[PDB]
């Protein structure tokens, strides 16, 4: 509240030249100046050339003043002390009228006054720090709040007393003043900041008393500009987050820096990841404001990130789709929206919600960053069904997502990415298809670390009735079975291969009639990648196995022109064992059954014992 | 989960169904590896008995191949004598196959059973049974039991002596039952009756096989009873020098090499002469070779300064030698003695020294082949030996790698680069001198190149950034060129840039981290570089200081904080439970607190003269005072800066043995930061306070010739000027800091020249260690207190396995776990706290040392307090030399 920010920071370090640069806001720090212009110890000679200087440039109209004050400080050294140790044992023995006879003129023309007055006023400060939450008692010096500013300071120069207690006394009293506090000294700033976040609860700041000392907290930070980000990084490591929250807001609002990523989402991103003791506090602290709409520093950080997110959406309307250059902070801001949506999350709005859905059916530039937002954007649009309230959205976003199943095979191709969106997509559609939503909450929960829960089989159900509309088994079976191999596994990439898919299908039902035989596609996954020994492997060999003696889903039994073209002497040493067990259990499944229904079903067409004596 | 599939393979191995029983079989290593725990463990085992008690005779071998496979997990078991007599019970079949696959079995388990009268006894009976494969398991179970069991070994010596010399077995048998008497070293009578048997077996069996078994136990005896190596050591060279067969001189060479590797100090003078002479006397190449990697092995210990002139003859005339591998065994040996010895006219080999070099240069710079590439190491590993161990030939070596640096066609540049950047991190002057060269061939060198441009690119870069010191003038721009146009490959330029953070340079780091913020495929790598761009920005704008100067220098430390506090907040939005990043966090946020409890203090030195004398004036004269000299306010502002010094200390100490998987640099540079941070704290205790409190001159001796690193010259460099201005300050001036101030400033700002060194463990976190800690209390699945009568007792069983991820031996090895418990009440009783005492009194530090994998104590307790109370476990595992290395697992239970 015009602490004179700059003039303090330029003090704070040396006052050399800053005396000239500051004509009218030398009026508040102006007994510090005095005190050390006129007390001045004279040690080196460059100290006592700009002390004179100093003295030289505080020749201004309030030079009486000072010089009046510092008088009477300095005449009340033995005086006032012994006054304040009197009262102090009276209170400690005890405790086991026309403007208050003219207190705006007293305290101004005599010592005597002034001392007795700051004595009362570090009683009342005590009494009210040892057991009492109150903050009245403050119109006392309304009028000459300047006055006794001015004593307060000029007290707290002259006589030894508790820096923590006078801040807690100035925030408890006027925030206005407290400021005045930090140009007194302008070495404890650090220390009454710690106090000061350390005063507080944790469920605080919000509807209680606590708002005043978080306003006096903000102030001092702007005032300061230096300490901010510590002052934030205290709070969000102690107690009162909003805050931190608040200062980040300002320090955003005020520095045009972190231009490549938000300051906001990087500091909000650390509350569902990590540090359960700080994530638990935000998370009711989130749960307690959520309800209460007369609050100022999250409506303006929902506010910032709002206009922060809507900036790149002329990009995307006026254009195909999103950048290189923006498709990396989309999806981060993607996911750390995910994450305060999580678990208990906030009720969204649509203003928001329709920029959200016009961001998340983006065209990426074909980039894997790009794949994983869009995989990224699907399950959040997935996990929440709150847009079919209005058929534009819903419309547009069927439209995108028809979009996506018919693009997937060209961002499969260009992007080298393992698991692409289209895999998840038929996973989903597979899942639909098998009349269960357990599968797709696995799915949600493991394609990112938030161990969320979103409803019991009631929320995703409304998609069913859409998987019923268009996308059926005429186009995912088509596109499950279209899919290119993955060459050279490794099983340590996140994501879901297409032999997930594979196996959702090949395990659900194979009645096309017009989609059987896909031992290319095996054959041509099972080639040479040797590397890994994934756990779908044998499961897809069983079900592959198991899709030969079922009824009217006739596969072809992968003849012999394979094995005798691979076990000839690039055909590694896990492609030949995935081959032969396959031929084994065909050989065990050939004798395990025996019967098939006696309806044409009648040409296994098993090997000849000529193939078995070549293979070793 | 255990109990379940402990459980699925009991019912499957119910059931007969013989694919399934192989089945469960082979896959109980599985589970043994899964679950370390000896219950499960034991169990499982029994289970194995059992169904090797009864089965198709397949089964047996199975079990047989998993105890083979799992012979760590055989010493915890607790049921032994059933498991025993289940095995056992089955060498009385008539089976001779059944009967081999028992005494295999029995010999899997010589490390748990030496003393068993039965085994022993059975082996006694069925090693001179009429059958084959029933003969080679009982000799297999032989071997094995005299391995142990001292008795077996003297039961068995006379059979297998009477079995050798009885001339009623084939050749095949003798060669198989003469590799016996190896484990004959647990007496000096065993150890003399297998010499002399050993002797006349080779005086009464010339062949070719059979002289090379003879001799491979007789070597194996000697080296594990080292009691007649140099007999041994003479024998060998006697055969060398008399037997004109091939295989046994390649023996006898082999044989010297693992004496070399093992026991070098039973070497004398004589049997180094004899080699040589014997090496002179050789027309071959491949028995000249192995005689002299012998040679090699032996002259990198304590044997060739006990030598001290055949052997210097040999090492010269070897040196210059048509082949490539005895040339490099040959200049090995020139360096190797040239590092060890010290004489007189040695220093003239010096120089057959260093020209030897070049004649391992010109041969392997473009032959592009494993053979030339391995000799081209030893070279240069030998070359950073004589570097790092004599520094007079440093230049010498240093310019003829400059010189072949221009002869390679990019095969043997990159390790050329490396040699350089090794050898540069003792002294700066090569770096200073070859920086130049170093840039002209970063220039030509982006012409083309396909087939490894990455890998030398990123040596290139790495040493530019270790010869160079500061990376700002035009060098800089010319390497942005040349990365920019070129191939962008992720990897390379990332690399590049961790190297340039690792060594200094950050203005390079902040450019890379720039341009890769832009190309990330995922959201945990961004907030990744978006740490380490602003990490680097904050270093340089730190190095944006002026001597004597505080005006902007305040400036300066808030924009670096803020920057400190934008990174460690995008580094902590990162942090994900899978492959938690619990180093790099806790190293910037106590960086980030010494940096503001460095502000805090020149802050306080700034506002000293804001009125301070005459502020705590009024209430007592600080003027000629005993009790307070100089009395004013900012004592207090004194004493908070030493306490906040004092914490950070400990808080360095702490994360110095939280790490325990630290590399040597990483370590170090902790120590240094920590030794800083106590230097500052002394400097504020001692100078600005009182100088009467201590008063202790430090005289004595620092920063020896042993850094590895120029960071750690610099700062020791540093910390002998602060102490040298702060030894004669002392008792100067008075107390009330008057020029004290300027020279804790001018140290302060010293002190921040160097902006920062990211070691190597900051990135590529390996060697990942966890001790499991897995107790066995009573049954408690909920978060439900376990019901105590509170007044009996309450036990507690731990027990930990450690589980490594990489190599065990790579850094240190765990030798003890100091395992430690504690108990306090949970509910408030009277304060904030639990009590006041808290009822911490039960400690119990044990010191148990694991010889294998798993350790388990016993803990108890004491308390009479009907709330509830909370107990928490610690491990503090200890290593060979002793730290606490203070662990957090954090194994906290209720009851």
């Amino acid at each position: 509240v015009c602490l004179a920010s700059l003039s303090d920071p330029e003090l704070r370090l040396l006052l050399p030249c800053l005396v000239r640069m500051a004509l009218c806001a030398p009026a508040d720090q102006s007994q510090s100046w005095a005190q050390d212009k006129k007390l001045i110890l004279r040690l080196l000679s460059g100290v006592e050339a700009v002390n004179s200087i100093v003295a030289l440039l505080s020749v201004d109209f309030h030079a009486l003043e000072q010089d009046a004050s510092k008088e009477q400080q300095l005449r009340h050294k033995l005086g006032g002390g012994s006054g304040e140790s009197i009262l102090v044992s009276q209170l400690q023995h005890g405790l086991t009228k026309v403007s208050e006879s003219n207190g705006e003129f007293f305290f101004k023309s005599s010592e005597l006054f002034e001392s007795p007055v700051y004595l009362e006023e570090a009683a009342d400060v005590l009494c009210i720090l040892q057991a009492e939450l109150p903050s009245l008692l403050p119109i006392v010096d309304v009028a000459e709040a300047l006055l006794h500013v001015r004593n307060g300071a000029w007290f707290l120069c002259l006589l030894v007393a508790n820096v923590p207690d006078s801040f807690n006394e100035v925030c408890r009293g006027l925030i206005k003043n407290g400021e005045r506090q930090d140009e007194e000294s302008l070495g404890g700033r650090r220390r009454t900041d710690a106090l000061r976040f350390l005063c507080k609860m944790n469920p605080s700041q919000a509807l209680k008393v606590r708002g005043m000392v978080v306003e006096e907290c903000h102030l001092p930070g702007l005032g300061v500009a230096l300490t901010l980000d510590h002052t934030k990084n205290e709070a969000c490591e102690d107690g009162v987050s909003d805050l931190v929250c608040f200062v980040s807001g300002l320090l955003l609002g005020t520095n045009a820096k972190v231009r490549t990523w938000f300051g906001t989402f990087i500091r909000n991103g650390q509350q569902r990841k990590r540090e359960t003791s700080s994530s638990v506090l935000w998370q009711m602290r989130r749960q307690l404001l959520l309800e209460l709409m007369g609050i100022l520093p999250t409506v303006r950080s929902t506010r910032i990130v709002e206009e922060a997110d809507v900036d790149m959406e002329p990009n995307v309307s006026v254009y195909s789709g999103l950048k290189e250059e923006h498709v990396v902070k989309a999806s981060a801001l993607l996911r750390l929206y995910c994450a305060l949506m999580g678990i208990a999350g906030l009720k969204p709005t649509e203003e928001e919600a329709e920029q959200l859905l016009q961001l998340m059916t983006s065209r990426p530039p074909a980039t894997p960053a790009g794949v994983r937002f869009v995989s990224l954007s699907f399950c959040m649009l997935l996990a929440f069904s709150t847009l079919v309230s209005t058929p534009e959205q819903e419309q547009l976003m069927v439209v995108w997502l028809s979009w996506m199943i018919k693009e997937e095979a060209y961002f499969e191709s260009t992007s080298g990415v393992s698991a692409s969106f289209g895999e998840m997509l038929l996973l989903v559609a597979m899942y639909f298809h098998s009349n269960q939503l357990s599968a797709i909450i696995d799915l949600v929960c493991s394609t990112l670390g938030m161990k969320i829960v979103i409803k019991p089989s009631s929320l995703s159900r409304m998609k069913t009735i859409f998987t019923q509309e268009i996308f059926t088994e005429q186009v995912v079976t088509a596109h499950a079975v279209r899919v290119p191999v993955t060459s050279n596994l490794s099983a340590n990439i996140t994501g879901f291969l297409p032999i997930h898919c594979i196996y959702q299908l090949l395990r659900s039902r194979s009645f096309t009639k017009h989609k059987v035989s896909i031992k290319d596609w095996i054959y041509r996954q099972l080639c040479e990648t040797s590397t890994p020994l994934h756990p779908q492997l044998l499961p897809l060999i069983d079900v592959y196995i198991n899709s030969i003696l079922t009824p009217a889903s006739k596969s072809n039994p992968e003849a012999t022109n394979q094995p005798v073209t691979e076990q000839e002497i690039r055909f590694s040493i896990t492609a030949q064992l995935l081959v032969l067990y396959y031929i084994l259990s065909y050989e065990e499944a050939l004798l395990a059954n025996t019967k098939t229904l006696a309806a044409m079903q009648r040409k296994p067409k098993s090997y000849s014992s000529s193939l078995m004596d070549q293979i070793p | 989960d255990a109990n379940s599939a402990l459980m699925e393979l009991d019912k499957g191995l119910r059931s007969g169904k013989l694919g399934e029983q192989c089945e469960a079989v082979v896959r109980f290593p599985r589970l043994f590896q899964k679950y370390p725990f000896p219950i499960l463990i034991n169990s499982a085992f029994l289970k194995l008995a059992d169904v090797f008690r009864v089965g198709n005779n397949f089964l047996r071998l199975c079990v047989l191949k998993v105890t083979q496979q799992s012979e760590k997990h055989l010493e915890k078991i607790l049921n032994v004598d059933e498991f025993v007599k289940r095995i056992f019970s089955v060498i009385h079949s008539n089976d001779p196959v059944a009967r081999a696959i028992t005494l295999r079995m029995l010999g899997s388990l010589a490390s748990i059973i030496p003393e068993r009268k039965n085994a022993h006894h059975s082996i006694r009976q069925s090693l001179d049974s009429h059958d084959n494969v029933e003969v080679e398991a009982a000799v297999f179970a032989a071997a094995n039991f005299s391995a142990q069991s001292k008795d077996f070994a003297v039961g068995i010596c006379n059979k297998i002596s009477e079995m050798i010399q009885g001339l009623a077995t084939p050749v095949d048998l003798k060669l198989k039952l003469i590799p016996i008497l190896q484990h004959m070293h647990h007496d000096a009578i065993l150890a003399s009756s297998a010499r002399q048997l050993l002797q006349q077996l080779v005086t009464s069996y010339p062949s070719t096989k059979m002289v090379i078994v003879s001799l491979h136990t007789f070597t194996l005896l000697a080296a594990s009873s080292l009691v007649d190596t140099p007999k041994q050591i003479q024998l060998l060279l006697q055969y060398l020098k008399n037997d004109p067969r091939k295989a046994v001189k390649r023996l006898a060479i082999q044989d010297l090499k693992l004496l070399a590797n093992k026991t070098p100090h039973t070497w004398s003078r004589e049997n180094i002469q004899a080699l040589c002479e014997c090496a002179l006397q050789t027309p071959y190449d491949s028995l000249k070779l192995g005689m002299l990697s012998v040679l090699s092995t032996l002259s990198g210990t304590i044997a060739i300064k006990h030598y001290f002139s055949d052997l210097v003859k040999l090492a010269q005339e070897c040196c210059y030698h048509n082949n490539r591998g005895i040339a490099a065994h040959g200049v090995r040996v020139l360096t190797n003695i040239t590092v060890s010895c010290q004489e007189k006219d040695l220093l003239a080999l010096e120089q057959d020294a260093v020209f030897g070099l070049e004649s391992l240069l010109v041969l392997c710079s473009q032959d592009d082949s494993p053979g030339a590439q391995a000799t081209l190491k030893i070279a240069l590993n030998c070359m950073v030996k004589l570097a790092k161990g004599r520094p007079h030939l440093s230049q010498s070596v240093v310019e003829t790698l400059l010189t072949q640096l221009h002869s390679a066609q990019d095969a043997a540049r990159i390790l050329m680069c490396h040699c350089l950047a090794a050898i540069a991190m003792q002294l700066p002057v090569l770096g200073d001198g070859m920086l130049g060269d170093l840039m002209e061939l970063y220039k030509v060198i982006g012409r083309s190149a396909t087939d490894k441009q990455q890998e030398l690119l990123v040596s290139l870069a790495t040493v530019i950034f270790v010869a160079s010191q500061k990376a700002l003038s035009v060098e800089s721009k010319a390497v942005i060129k040349q990365q920019l146009e070129s191939v962008s490959n992720g990897w390379t330029v990332y690399r590049i840039a961790r190297q340039a953070s690792r060594m200094g340079n950050h203005d390079m780091a902040k450019e890379l981290y720039q341009s890769l913020l832009t190309q990330v495929a995922s959201e945990h790598f961004y907030f990744w570089l978006n740490s380490l761009k602003e990490f680097s920005h904050a270093e340089q704008c730190l190095t944006g200081l002026q001597e004597e100067n505080y005006s902007s220098a305040l400036s300066c430390i808030a924009e670096s904080l803020k920057f400190y506090h934008k990174g460690i907040a995008s580094l902590t939005a990162a942090s994900t439970p899978l492959n938690p990043l619990s180093f790099q966090c806790e190293f910037v946020k106590l960086r980030i607190d010494l940096l503001q409890a460095f502000s805090q203090l020149i802050c306080t030195c700034n506002s000293l003269k804001t009125s301070p004398p005459p502020a705590i004036a009024t209430t007592i004269a600080m003027t000629l005072g005993n009790d307070l000299q100089r009395c004013g306010r900012i004592s207090n502002q004194m004493k908070q800066s030493m306490e906040e010094f004092r914490s950070l200390a400990s808080r360095y100490g702490d994360l110095y043995q939280a790490s325990f998987d630290a590399d040597s640099a990483t370590l170090r540079n902790v120590e240094l930061q920590q030794q800083s941070c106590l230097l500052i704290s002394h400097a504020i205790e001692a100078l600005i306070l009182d100088p009467e409190s201590a008063s202790f001159q430090e005289y004595g001796s620092t920063g020896t010739a042993h850094a590895d690193s120029e960071y750690e010259r610099r700062m020791m460099s540093v910390y002998n000027h602060v102490l040298e201005e702060v030894e004669s300050l002392n008792r100067k001036y008075t107390p009330v800091s008057y020029m004290h101030t300027a020279c804790l400033c001018n140290a302060i700002i010293a002190l921040l020249k160097v902006p920062l060194s990211f070691q190597r463990y900051f990135f590529q976190k390996l060697q990942s260690t966890s001790i499991k800690l897995a107790l066995s209390p009573s049954p408690r699945n909920p978060a439900e207190p376990i019901a105590v009568q509170n007044n009996q007792q309450l036990a507690l069983k731990v027990e930990g396995v450690v589980q490594h991820g990489s190599k065990p031996g790579l850094f240190r090895k765990i030798q003890s776990v100091c395992l430690n418990v504690s108990s306090t009440l949970q509910s408030k009783s009277g304060q904030d706290y639990k009590i006041p005492i808290d009822n911490m009194t039960n400690e119990m530090e044990q010191r148990v040392e694991p010889h294998n994998d798993y350790f388990s104590t016993q803990f108890l307790l004491n308390f009479a307090i009907l709330g509830t109370h909370n107990i928490t476990v610690e491990s503090s595992v200890k290593d060979a030399n002793g730290i606490v290395w203070k662990t957090g697992p954090r194994t906290t239970i209720f009851v």
